[PDB]
Formats: C-alpha cells, structure tokens, sequence
C-alpha cells in the first residue's frame, strides 16, 4: 500500500519465528540478552520503529468460512483476518544506571579476564530485571523509588496488570452472590474451601473464561510462582510408599512452568508464545563517567520497552489464591 | 450428639432456604402457564369477534349508526392492550432466571453442608469405635505373630521370605474387606434414619445447573447484570 | 467398458497411499495444506475428476473363500469383492473470504519474511478449520452466519452427522432411559464395560480382531498425542475439535475427504472505498466415511454418580 | 463403610489427578497403622489359664 | 412522570394479579393507553407554537 | 546519545528558512503546494 509495501506486495503476487530488520546494535543487544536466560527464549521480543500505534498479531485464530448463495441474492461480505479486542501499545524509556568503587574496581582488575565477567554479570543481571518487572508493576511513576517497592513494582505497567485494567470478566478475584457482591473475598482452595484442590481450579478456569479457540490447543502453559507449585507438590513426597511425577509436574492436564518473583498468590493460564515485549530499534542510550567526588566510576543506560499481550481472549489470571483446611 | 449438634441446624436451615427456592419456582411456572393459556384463548376471542365485526359491517353496506362504533373501539382497545400482556412474558422470564440460579446456589451448599456433617459424624464414629472395642483382636494378633517368627514357622525358603507382620496384616486385611464387601447398610438408627442418606430428594439437582462451579457462576452472573442493565431502559 | 479401462486391464493379463491423477495445482496446495498439520497426515484425502460416482474403497477386507457342491448341482456363486452401502457421494463448495487492513499490512510489509510468514498464516488458519468443520455441521444452509453459529455447524455434513444420518444403528444414544447413565449408579462401569459393549455388539466381528481400531474421543473424559494406557485394550487418541459429551471407535484410514480436482478460484480485490484489501477463495470438497463398518460412535453420555 | 461412603464422594479427595488414592487403600492403612501402633505399644500378659 | 408512575402501579399490580384479570385493570390500562395516545399532540404543539 | 547525534556534534568542537530533511516525494507535493499561495509562503512547514 505505499511504495516499498506496494512493490512487496505485487512481488508476492507474481527462520520465521522471529523479526529482524536490519543489523544495529540495539538489536544485537537485545539478541545476546535474550540467548542469556532461557524464558526469554520462548517469548516474542519485537523490535518496532514507531513511538505509538497498532500491535502485530501472533498466535491468533478465527474461524473464517461460510456459504453464500452468489446466484440471484446476497452478497460475499469477508471477515476481517486480524481484529483483536483492544489494540495500542505505548513505548516508554526505562534506564538502569550502577556505579563501581575504585577498591572494588582495582581488586577486580588485578586478575586477568575481568571485562567479560563483567560484562555477562550485567547480562545476567539485566535480563532478570526484565522478567521481575514486567511480571510485578501495577503501574508505572515517574522518579521510582526502591525504599517500599522492593520488588520493582513502580518502573512500568506489566501483564498482570494490563489483564486487570484492560480487559476484565477474565480475571477471578472474589465469590460472589447475587445479593452478596463479596461472599468471599479470598478464594479458599482446600478440604473445606470454595474448591477441591488446584486441579479442579485450573479446570473450570480453563473451561470457562478463555474463548473456545484457544481452549482445544495443542499449546497451553498454566504459568505459577513457586510457593503455591512446591505447596501442593509437598504432601505428596511426605509419604510413605514412584519419583518420575516431580520430573514433569503437570497440574490440571497442563503442562506447568515457574518463572522468579512470580506473585505467590496468582497463577495465569496461556500459551507461552501469546504475550511479548516491544522494543524500539534505537534508543539504547549509554553513557560513562568517572566523578571522582565519591571515588566511583558510574554508568548509565535507557532503553524504551513496553510489555504487552496480545490477544487479550487467549488466557486468563486467578487471583488472591489460599489454600488451608476451613473446617 | 451432643458435640456435633450445633453443626446440625444449619443442615435445616438450608433445608428451608432450598424448599422456599423451589416453591417460588413452581409458583413462576404455573403463573407464566396461566398467563400464556389465557393469552391464547384471548387472542383467539378477539379474532372471533373481530370477523363478527367485519361481516356485520359489510352487511349493513357502507352506512353505520348508533352500532358497530362502541364495539369497534372496544376491540381496538383490546388490540391495544393485548400489547403489554403479551410483553409481560419477557419481564417474567428475567425474573425466574435469578431465581433459578440462587437456586441452584442453595442447592449446593446444602449438598456441602449435609457432607461435611456425614464425614465428621463418621470420622468420630470411626475414631471412637477403634480406640475403645477391638482389643481382644490386638492379642491374638500379637500371639499369632509370637507363633509365626519361630524358625519352624516359614514354610517358605529364604526366596519371598516376607516378614510374619506382613502376612498378617494381609490376612485380617482379606478378611476384614470381604466381610465390607459383602455387607451393607441399614437404616435402624436414630441419628442415621434421623437426617442421612443419600445425597438429597428434590426437584432441582442437575437439571439446570446454570451456576455449578463459581467461574460459570461469574459468567453467569456478569451476563444477567448485563440484561438487566439493558432491559432498565424499558419496564 | 471405456477404451481407456479395457487396453489398462488387458495389460495386466500379461503405491496405496498417495494417488496423484495429474500434476495440478489445487492438486499441490491440496498436498501442501496436508503437510501441514499431523492429523491430515494419518487422514485420506484423495482428487476425483467427477461428483456424484462411487466411493474408492480404501481400506476395506472381508472372507471371500467358501466351499461348494459342485457335482451335486448346484453352482459357485460370486460373492461380491467391493461389497458396500450407499456407495453414492456428492461434492458441495466452500469458500473463505477475509480481508486484510492497510495499516496492518504495513506493519507486517516493515520486517523481514513477509510472504512466507502471510503464507504460513492463512494456510494454518483454513487448515485447522477444515478439520473443525469436519466433526461438526449438520446442515447445507445457503447464509450460513458465523454469528448464531460459532463453531461451524451450517457449512456442510459432517462425519458425525453422516454416521447419525444414513446408518441409524451403529449409535447408541439410548438404553429403557433417555440419555445413558456411567458411574456407581448408572447403567455401565466407568469406561471399559461401555467400550467393550460397543466394540462387541454394533462394529462388525471381522474387523474387531484390527491392529488399527481406535477409539477418539476430545481432551476431555482423559496435532494430535496418543494415550499409552489403552481404555478399552485400544489405543486412545484425541483429535483438536471436537464434542467431548460422545466419541467414535474405528480406523484411522476409514474416514476421508473428495476435493474435486481443478476446482480452486482465488482472487484478490482492492477497493480503496473502505480501507482494505479482500481475497476470495472457492474449493469444492465433500467428506466421506470408507465404509460404515469399522466404526461406530456413541453420543450422549454423563459421567459422575447416580442413586 | 461409613467413612467409606463419605470419602467417596466427589469433594472429599484433597490431592487432584496426581497421586489420588482409593479411599479403601487410604482407608485401611489408616487402620493398619493405627492398629500396629497399639500391637507395638503393648505387651502380653500371663493370667490365662 | 404522572403518566410514567401510572404506568408502573398497573404494571406491578397486574404482575401480582397472576394472569388472569376482570373487572379492573381494563378501565385504567385503556385509559392509560388513551393519554399516550393525546400526548403526542401534547408535544406536538411546541413546533407550532 | 544516538550514535548519529554524538559523531555529528563532535565534529562541530573542531539556512534557517527550509529544512529539507531527504528529498522525498511528499516532500516535494508539500513544497509545491506551499510555493502555490502566497500565505503559506510567510508560514512554516516541516517534516518529521
């Protein structure tokens, strides 16, 4: 439709997993941080070239067929391919910035081989940043402060968040009556509670909220933190009487996986290629400098990243989990 | 009783909510059948009347007098009235829907209610029937497994050599299973005739089961907010 | 008694698996959509030059050798080799019409693998719809709206519909209650007095004794994985789509689909009137069950407890 | 049978798909081992003829 | 609003007659259908005015 | 700090009226259509 897409098109007409556009070195960046961890690896990591507008779609599914009778009637009207429920991501800077002593620095330098050491500990150390705020973070404020938000919950709006202000009715957070708006403001999961076990749970989770599409899928993933997964993994092994059942930990007839910092009291059911990160092509800003008024070498670099889902219908969060007896 | 009877009245209590539940069901259902019987014949009636009309006016030519102006307006006002009798269906039917889901809720918590008091009456049953009675069993157990380890005991050799408590525990685990097997349950007991069972007798069970498990229940429930919300608009 | 078929049989007086009539190219995209998913893999699916004919019969044995008196009087009489019902079929055409948006289309025209990427899509998106078509539909409507109908059910006849339609037995939906009951205090054990009761009484004796019988059933009551512990001593499988409340014993090579060779007209229209490109494709398919031995399904069934 | 009964129904097993036990063999070891720990604890006395 | 609360007292009312109705409910309902039938030139009047 | 702006104003350490980013073909309809009447030529037009 315009000029170089016009000729890609009309050329059409006469490793496809990942986006790539053009060699930079915000790209090459973002490659070697995602090869570091092995979660990044089953994610989508997009590199867009627009401060603000529509969002790619991926792992979307419609239904697209139908009869018409041509011959002396109606007419053929098409469904659209791509029509999500809500669609504008916004790109925002986020910046980390450190600093090292010069006791620290001298003694680090005094061995052989310190620049790649250091290098791949701020990898390491960046890329599980990513994965720790994208996951928390209610909402993004400007000068965030780490004194009460010791789990990154200030630096920008994450999945967990986006589901609850975005698209709620897939969300479980309170049973409810028809006369008591609140019955129950936690959801008990145990002999006496609102449910059985977590099995059951993760069910009727999956039976209802998500679409029908998604729900017959030969890839779905019920992502939880790790308190809740060894809760219920944990009476199981304190018994006495067959070892492979910790190997796979299936829950619920779904595969289950754990990621760090996960809330506790939560867990999210969707296919593990749904959600993704944007990222803009060049705004990896880096700078150095070596103020001696404190005796340390500090650094600073931003980058502009935003979180994103991107069918909304495809997974759906309970929340404010508790497991106990409730006799 | 006496420690589980505070844990009792509550099984009444549900008991009543579920009864009253499906008395005002029942009572919906007759009063939408009488309104959609007497709707037919009226609609009917009118039709009778409205032909009557028609051929008696083409008879009279078209010249009319001190007649066929009373009934005529008469039938048009009952066409016009017809209107909301017909409309009340709709209204009626949004009224059952909530109705039959907090029936539906009622109905589960008694069902909740009437197991947790079967499992703590068997459990302390059980507890106070083992700690007590059956101590006879415990000595010849004892005496038996005090036979059994002498070295002259183990016709088998030192393949499947399996231990004396073992073999015992296997032996009174047969015999007892059989004996629980075979059996069953009677009804010739206060408490047991008194209340339990087997899980309800009523009407609504599984038929509807609109709300179920909480997450429909939340679909359930967002979806008639949203009728209602809509239908607000009108009466 | 075509001059084709005579020189062909006289020929022989003197490579089951694909069939390729001629090199097409509805014919290619046929092949290449089959590729694409798994569960077309294990699936017939074969080009016919004409509608309305008889059935290929793929996949089907029986007992041919007897023994007569042949002095006393009488005569050998030729049992039949393809023996079948209804051997008659039809074909009915499909079509998907979608548009793609100009802003979209940027935003796909900006990275790299474009067409390939466009391609994968839309023939994983039909793909998969071919097969949720398949276990559904029980109807030819001429609107056929998406809308009342969210899977689809108005596109054309499917395998459980025909099953239910032509061959009324070989389908339980009634023991005399209404809909079968399964638990303590229903009408069967949990699952293997159901299974063994149907593959005893309904599916026909000479092709119960397979190495291919399966029983399918959807992800509940638990591409396409196999269960290891077999239900019935038969092998369990689940397909993507399809109604969890019922299931169907019998081959994998038993059901098939009939596109009509050279039968594809795809064309791409822009009409700037809106802000969107239209693609309309039209094929012509029918599906078709091998033979209505080895295989039978039952339909209403409610596990739980019962007095 | 009582407790039988009762476990049997469908919101009583705690543990989900994996590792859900029979009520029967739950059952009975906890009676076996209830009353193993009686038959260990005691002892056998002598005023029997 | 006269009008509009008319029209609620005789809806409720005939929902707790059940629905069968005689002797009233046939006076006020047509005389309630013949004010929302005049209101119209009720409202009319303003264009004109 | 893009690595453009950087080289380009390091080399500064050692015209007002039209910006003329890259000479587009939007760029020069713009151009055209503002050289047409008089008061777009007083008034400023840029691209970005």
């Amino acid at each position: 439709m315009r000029q170089e897409t016009r000729f890609k098109f009309n050329a059409y007409l006469s490793v496809s997993k990942k986006f790539t556009v053009e060699p930079s070195v915000t790209q090459t960046l973002m490659n070697t941080m995602q090869e570091s961890s092995d979660f990044l690896t089953r994610i989508n990591i997009v590199p867009v070239s627009e401060m603000k507008g529509e969002k790619i779609g991926i792992g979307v599914t419609g239904s697209i067929a139908s009869t018409t009778d041509t011959a002396g009637g109606t007419e053929r009207q098409p469904k659209d391919f791509s029509k999500l429920a809500s669609n504008k991501y916004e790109c925002d800077q986020i910046n980390f910035d450190f600093y090292i002593r010069y006791k620290t620095l001298d003694l680090w330098a005094r061995y052989q081989d310190f620049q790649l050491r250091i290098r791949n500990a701020i990898i390491k150390r960046q890329s599980l940043d990513f994965i720790m705020a994208g996951f928390n973070g209610v909402k993004r404020a400007e000068t965030s402060d780490r004194s009460s938000n010791p789990m990154l919950q200030d630096v920008a709006v994450g999945w967990l968040q986006k589901y609850r202000n975005e698209a709620p009715a897939r969300v479980m957070s309170k049973v409810t009556d028809e006369e008591g708006r609140t019955t129950s403001e936690v959801i008990r999961v145990g002999k006496g509670g609102d449910y059985a076990s977590l099995d059951a749970l993760v069910m009727d989770a999956t039976n209802n909220l998500i679409e029908p599409w998604y729900q017959e899928d030969p890839d779905l993933v019920v992502i939880v933190g790790r308190q809740l997964l060894a809760d219920k993994y944990f009476p199981i092994v304190n018994k006495e009487q067959a070892d492979v059942i910790i190997s796979q930990k299936r829950i619920g007839n779904l595969p289950a996986v754990r990621v760090p910092y996960f809330p506790a009291d939560a867990m999210l059911i969707t296919k593990l290629e749904n959600l993704s990160i944007y990222y803009m092509d060049d705004s990896h800003r880096r700078v150095i400098e070596e103020n001696p008024k404190l005796d340390r070498v500090e650094n600073y670099e931003s980058m502009n990243i935003d979180y994103v889902v991107e069918d909304y219908a495809a997974g759906c969060l309970v929340e404010k989990i508790k497991v106990g007896d409730f006799s | 009783p006496e420690y589980l009877q505070p844990a009792l009245a509550q099984l009444e209590k549900a008991r009543a909510a579920h009864l009253e539940n499906a008395r005002l069901m029942d009572e919906t259902v007759t009063a939408i059948e009488r309104a959609e019987q007497e709707k037919n014949a009226l609609a009917q009636a009118d039709g009778n009347d409205a032909d009557d009309w028609r051929t008696a006016f083409r008879a009279a030519g078209g010249v009319l007098s001190d007649e066929l102006k009373q009934r005529h307006i008469e039938r048009v006002a009952r066409r016009e009235l017809v209107q909301e009798y017909d409309n009340l269906a709709v209204v009626l039917n949004f009224e059952r829907e909530r109705l039959k889901g907090a029936c539906d809720s009622t109905a589960t918590a008694y069902r909740k209610a009437h197991h947790h008091l079967l499992s703590l009456y068997a459990e302390h049953e059980l507890e106070h029937a083992l700690n007590e009675t059956c101590e006879a069993l415990v000595r010849a157990m004892h005496l038996s497994i005090l036979v059994q380890e002498n070295p002259l005991a183990n016709t088998t050799g030192h393949q499947g050599y399996v231990a004396p408590e073992k073999a015992v525990m296997q032996q009174v685990k047969s015999s007892l299973e059989q004996k629980i097997k075979q059996m069953q349950i009677s009804l010739t007991g206060e408490p047991v005739l008194r209340l339990t069972g087997l899980s309800a007798a009523t009407l609504p069970h599984m038929d509807y089961e609109v709300a179920g498990t909480p997450a429909q229940r939340k679909v359930w429930q967002d979806k008639i907010d949203q009728q209602g919300a809509e239908l607000k608009a009108r009466g």
